[PDB]
């Protein structure tokens, strides 16, 4: 039992837009979705739902502005005409008692800007703990995705949250925290994904002499 | 010793107003910074509506005040504003403390001087009453609605609702005291009649004051109506009854308006000498309308945040009651004298003698 | 083995203009295919059908169905629901019953208060009018 | 009339080992029908308690729903590292007709022992001032409380409206934080001045740590 939502992009205010969140391991006529969405950094704000009759029930403030269907497998949520307000991770969620199996959630942007590509520079380590990481800056929209060693270091790594600057782009960076000894020794390098821009980057965060 | 008793009891009434008042702000600003907007302005126009009608009691007072007063350094035309500036009880406080402590100073000044101080004394105590019925009950019942409705009771509220206790203690022991000093030849220990008179009316005010408290919290939208309706028809009974406290007959509309506040809390008699038909009267008026406040909040039960206990604080109510009506009968059936019938304060007489009959 | 179904709340109390939700849940395994909503009345059970009257629904998942009433009625609705649950092993009924309280119960803080303050009205107007 | 549902506190603090509790408020009668959320930063929520106090699947019994009608609270105890998150309620009574909005939220900060903030700092890296934009990082790490000032001083001059921070949630693990202060410049304004630091001042630091750097050096 899991389901995963699909169709986050950047869109232009009032461009319609469809979003897809697709079930697995249930059927979609034994149990109703729902459709919830979150502004960056706010609380949740319950959209609609769809029974498992087929009945639709919207919230009073977004009545006219969304739209949800269903196939057999998959529930579609439609943004008649998006608004900068409208920028939010959509989640989708199976409706028992209250939700209990939630989506990853997709992202909506709205705005005029266009999409950008992001520039990574190395935070060179210091010169018993060493700390190194690579600076994500100038990128936009959101998300980034950050890993290190293709996801082999984990412990002591801290991803910021971006956020926005003058130019309005979107900026950030991943530190991490190693032993000094292994400077020398192991090789450290960030990998950044930005899906929007579709750039893998694989930048090297080499010391300085 | 009299004079020492007199201006420390009266730096200490003083001192309780200047503490209520200030706990008061206190509660409002901290309202104000932490959230709602709504609680901080009800209880600013309420300050404001008390403070108003202060002022222009003493101010009226002053206007029909005869040849006397001179020692007021400011002048007349700086008087008025001094009032309008919400500074005319600050100004007889000061008055009545700077003119007691020039008495005890002087070795023995004359007769004269002594009977302004006390003049003075007697004034500040008959305002002391009316700001308390105006604003102390108001404000301890608009504090407890507050703290049952949000649920979430804080250290200055619980000493702003102490502050308000002491408060109305000082004020009905000061009333008590200075109308059974207007009347001649002071034969019983009145202390003792002064502390049971306050006892009894103080345990039968708290419990109106919670189901007032009760009724604001279950309903906000409905206090307004229910206290204008209650509030019009005792005004409707105070202008079929007779009045003539203060000698503007036009400006008794504010003698009128705060003795129906005042009775829309408690008892306090009104004129002519007949007893225990209008007192009856108005305990059946008072009785009823706690009863019903109580049984609409039994009936909306689950309807606020579990806070201060009601199953606690109920029961003391309803003994605090039953005790005051006891102590109540005791001091008017037995302990009650009335003795029948230089400036001399005519409206200390005035309601000594509407409130000593025989 | 058989099912065994119990509501939520076996006892509730609504009133009028409002939407009741009964709901009714069952853990037995196999879980609870079907469910079906009854309306008892004097010798004999009425079915619910989803969309009588355009206000009654009934929303049913694995083990568990919701029966929605819109518009409280005062004279039908009020009364002793029965739902049963029928796995592949039987089948299981649990009994909830619905009040409906009115406006006559609702407002009761504004015909009372305005009764009390008719009869001080009254009272003082012939205590001191006439009587004085 | 969709129901609106009144979270209250917007926030609330307990030590390692305590308890807290959260009130919910429902515009009408929604009797027995209130959820309990967790969210942490950047996961979805998940379920945590149903029908008001039936506790959902694989959650620990330190979570206890209670209440009805109209008041509901959460409540728990033997609060650990891996408690902090935001809190979200959710009525579910006749959606048909008053919808399921959510409530405000509740962030629990967990209150652990001080930890005084380990300071580094990084200068620009040569490929960013080929792009033509220098960017200094001041990083404060594994500290609380979360209350910290930074301070960018430049040639002891002290800036300000030229650096963004960034402060990342309270770690699952030991409660702690980390915070990072990016001052932003020109090529021009870079090769200017001369010496940068980062004056930290934070409650378990006993005197200012100040963190500093010359360029080229
Ligand atoms: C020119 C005319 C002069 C005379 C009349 C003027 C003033 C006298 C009366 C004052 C009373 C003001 C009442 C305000 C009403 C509007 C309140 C409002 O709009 O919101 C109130 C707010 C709501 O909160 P909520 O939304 O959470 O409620 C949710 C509730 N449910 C859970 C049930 C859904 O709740 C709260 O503030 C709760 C606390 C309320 C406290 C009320 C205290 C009343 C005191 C009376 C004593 C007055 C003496 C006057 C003497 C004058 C002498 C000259």
């Amino acid at each position: 039992q899991s389901v995963e939502e699909s169709g986050g992009r950047l869109v232009t205010p009032g461009t319609p837009l469809t979003l897809t969140c697709t079930v697995s391991g249930f059927s979609l006529s034994d149990y109703a979705m729902n459709w919830v969405r979150q502004a960056p950094g706010k609380g949740l704000e319950w959209i609609g739902i769809i029974y498992a009759s087929g009945s639709r029930y919207y919230a009073s403030w977004a009545k006219g502005r969304f739209t949800i269907s269903k196939t057999s497998t998959t529930v579609d949520l439609k943004i008649t005409s998006p608004t900068t307000e409208d920028t939010a991770t959509y989640f989708c969620a199976r409706y028992y008692a209250g939700s209990d199996i939630w989506g990853p959630g997709t992202l909506v942007t709205v705005s005029s800007a266009s999409t950008k590509g992001p520039s990574v520079f190395p935070l060179a380590p210091s010169s018993g703990t060493a700390a190194l990481g690579c600076l994500v800056k100038d990128y936009f929209p959101e998300p980034v995705t950050v890993s290190w060693n293709s996801g082999a270091l984990t412990s002591g790594v801290h991803t910021f949250p971006a956020v926005l600057q003058s130019s309005g782009l979107y900026s950030l960076s991943s530190v991490v925290t190693v032993p000094s000894s292994s400077l020398g020794t192991q090789t450290y390098i960030c990998n950044v994904n930005h899906k929007p821009s579709n750039t893998k980057v694989d930048k090297k965060v080499e010391p300085k002499s | 010793g009299a004079l020492l008793r007199d201006l420390v009891l009266g730096v200490l009434g003083t001192a309780a107003f200047l503490l209520d008042l200030g706990t008061d702000l206190w509660a409002a600003v901290q309202y104000a910074l932490g959230g709602r907007y709504l609680w901080a302005a009800l209880v600013l126009a309420l300050l404001g509506l008390a403070s108003v009608a202060l002022q222009l009691f003493s101010w009226l007072w002053l206007r029909a005040d005869p040849a006397g007063l001179h020692g007021s350094q400011p002048p007349r035309r700086c008087l008025a504003l001094l009032h309008l500036l919400q500074l005319g009880y600050l100004y007889r406080c000061v008055q009545e403390l700077r003119q007691g402590l020039l008495v005890w100073q002087q070795e023995e000044p004359s007769e004269f001087d002594l009977a302004y101080a006390d003049f003075l004394a007697l004034d500040i105590s008959m305002l002391r009453l009316f700001e308390t019925f105006l604003e102390t009950a108001p404000q301890l019942t608009l504090v407890l609605a507050i703290m049952l409705q949000s649920g979430r009771a804080e250290y200055y509220q619980w000493v702003g609702i102490c502050t308000s206790f002491l408060g109305i203690s000082w004020a009905l022991l000061d009333y008590h005291r200075a109308l059974r000093t207007c009347l001649p030849s002071k034969p019983l220990l009145g202390l003792g009649s002064s502390v049971i008179y306050f006892l009894w009316n103080l345990l039968l005010l708290w419990p109106r004051v919670l189901a007032v408290a009760l009724f604001s919290a279950l309903f906000p939208s409905y206090v307004a109506l229910h206290f204008l309706g209650l509030w019009l028809v005792l005004l409707l009974w105070v202008w079929l009854q007779g009045t003539d406290f203060m000698p503007d007959p036009s400006s008794e509309w504010l003698y009128r308006v705060t003795v129906a506040t005042i009775l829309y809390f408690s008892w306090f008699n009104v004129a002519e000498g007949r007893t225990r038909g209008r007192a009856i009267i108005h305990f059946a008026f008072l009785l009823s309308d706690s009863i019903l406040l109580v049984a609409t909040w039994v009936t909306h039960s689950s309807w606020l945040p579990s806070g201060i206990p009601l199953q606690l604080w109920l029961p003391v109510g309803c003994g605090c009651f039953f005790l005051g009506l006891a102590l109540r009968l005791v001091y008017y059936h037995w302990l009650h004298p009335s003795c029948c019938w230089l400036p001399q304060n005519r409206r200390m007489t005035h309601l000594a003698q509407k409130f000593f009959p025989k | 083995g058989p099912p065994r179904v119990k509501a939520v709340k076996s006892s509730e109390h609504i009133n009028e203009g409002e939407t009741a939700m009964l709901v009714c849940k069952s853990e037995s395994v196999p879980p609870v295919t079907d469910w079906a909503w009854y309306k008892i009345t004097d010798s004999e059970d009425k079915a619910l059908m989803q969309g009588s009257e355009s206000r009654f629904f009934v929303s049913s998942s694995q083990g568990r169905s919701e029966l929605h009433i819109e518009n409280l009625n005062m004279e039908a609705d009020p009364g002793q629901y029965r739902c049963q649950g029928t796995s592949s092993k039987g089948s299981d009924q649990a009994i909830i019953t619905l009040r409906v309280r009115s406006h006559l119960a609702a407002l009761w803080p504004f015909l009372g208060i305005v009764a009390e303050v008719l009869v001080l009205v009254t009272i003082i107007f012939i205590y001191e009018k006439r009587r004085k | 009339a969709d129901v609106v549902m009144t979270q209250t506190p917007s926030s609330v603090s307990a030590a390692v080992g305590g308890t807290v509790t959260i009130n919910c408020q429902a515009s009408q009668s929604i009797s027995a029908y209130l959820a309990w959320y967790q969210q942490k930063p950047g996961q979805p929520p998940k379920l945590l308690i149903y029908d008001a106090s039936d506790l959902a699947s694989g959650v620990s019994s330190r979570f206890k729903g209670s209440g009805s009608g109209t008041q509901f609270t959460l409540t728990i105890s033997a609060l650990e590292c891996a408690d902090a998150a935001t809190y979200y309620c959710q009525s579910y009574y006749a959606i048909i007709t008053y919808g399921a909005a959510f409530g405000g939220g509740t962030e629990v900060v967990v209150k652990r022992t001080v930890a005084a903030p380990s300071v580094f700092i990084f200068p620009p890296s040569d490929e960013q001032l080929k792009s033509g934009t220098a960017s200094v990082v001041c990083l404060l790490n594994n500290f609380y409380p979360r209350e910290a000032k930074v301070q960018w001083k430049v040639d002891n001059a002290l800036q300000s409206g030229n650096s963004q921070e960034s402060v990342t949630e309270q770690d699952s693990k030991d409660c702690t934080y980390s915070l990072s202060s990016t001052l932003t410049l020109s090529k021009a304004d870079y090769e200017k001045h001369k010496v940068y630091a980062c004056e930290v001042t934070h409650q378990g630091l006993s005197s200012p740590v100040t963190k500093s750097f010359n360029r080229g050096e």
